[PDB]
């Protein structure tokens, strides 16, 4: 567990913060509507999660430059970690699709939830790293 | 992001 | 506060200021054969700086973009005024007007440096707004 | 959560009980080993759990014929679940291989462990379904 | 087992 | 900028 985002950084100009929020909300949305949802519904719910993550990654890309070169590696790693978390969510989603009409629809739906939850938690860990980085840069 | 978009293209 | 370890903008501004400085401490005893190359360096340093700033703009708040673009314009202007005086200086070499022309040269070059420093200041403030300082 | 396998069935000749035990065990061999070892050593440690599951699946295939018709569905479903659990495990391996001597290498290993524990909890669930299946056929 | 061998072949 | 200020100072 990590502490709430540091309070020593202004967040009105933080697009990383904003996109992490946007991503965690897309995850919260999907996991609140998923139990009774059919493939027509939850496939777009995951699409939205992906869009959210893509935006996030793009933004991180355009941030690394303003950050100490010594931090670019941990951030580049955090980014690859998220791409795979999305990868696992899509895997499980496809399985859920495949097994609609069967007992496994609900099992794989639980797995999508787990995947999505990992992605949200990791998006927040990315934020904590990038924040650690901004503070080194601000000295 | 090109591999990420192979994924983003998978949901159509 | 800011870490300059890999601040190319800060590195180029420093280089432009050092160019304006070597030109200035060397101008009075110098012939046109020695000071034209000197202004040519100032120009290469300025071109290098503006290139860097051009690539940095995209990473800064659009709300800051125009103040930066103005500072950028101002600099090209100063090189303009500096190049001008340099030519006058060349024309009047060996004349009673040679000194007043190098003096205006120093004034143009100094202004260039002051204006590069202010650009560094504008750009630093835009990085602080991004990095999220309190 | 299920209660201990039912006592009301003789395990002397229960190859499913043996094969599940085998799979659970091959998983534990990777679960308690792997942390140390590099890719010249877990790539097979997986190939193992993969071979032990091939066997279990093979035996369940010879056992289904015999049970009530009605119950073949939950059991086929329980088997498909195990397949995808192995798929998870392999995806986490292929990744930890692509990220050797990294901060990520240790991550995709914790995920390998995760994915393998899943395979084990499910193998025990497979067994549970089939026991309900045999009990049905007996009463 | 054909889908399981797709898997067993992945490990080479 | 303290070193760049040694410079800015050289021109007064």
């Amino acid at each position: 567990i990590s502490p709430p985002p540091t309070a020593n950084l202004d967040r009105s100009n933080d697009k990383v913060y904003e996109n992490v929020t946007g991503l965690v909300k897309a995850v919260i949305e999907m996991s609140s509507k998923i139990q009774p949802a059919p493939p027509e519904e939850y496939v777009p719910m995951v699409k939205e999660v992906g869009l959210a993550l893509r935006t996030l990654l793009a933004t991180v890309d355009e941030t690394i430059p303003l950050l100490p070169a010594s931090t670019h590696r941990e951030i580049e790693m955090a980014q690859k970690l998220l791409n795979s978390d999305l990868g696992e969510l899509i895997n499980k989603m496809k399985l859920a699709q495949q097994y609609v009409m069967t007992s496994l629809q609900q099992e794989y739906k639980k797995q999508m939830l787990t995947a999505a939850h990992a992605l949200a938690v990791d998006a927040k860990n990315l934020l904590d790293v990038i924040d650690q980085a901004r503070l080194k840069m601000l000295g | 992001t090109r591999e990420l978009d192979e994924l983003m293209a998978s949901l159509s």
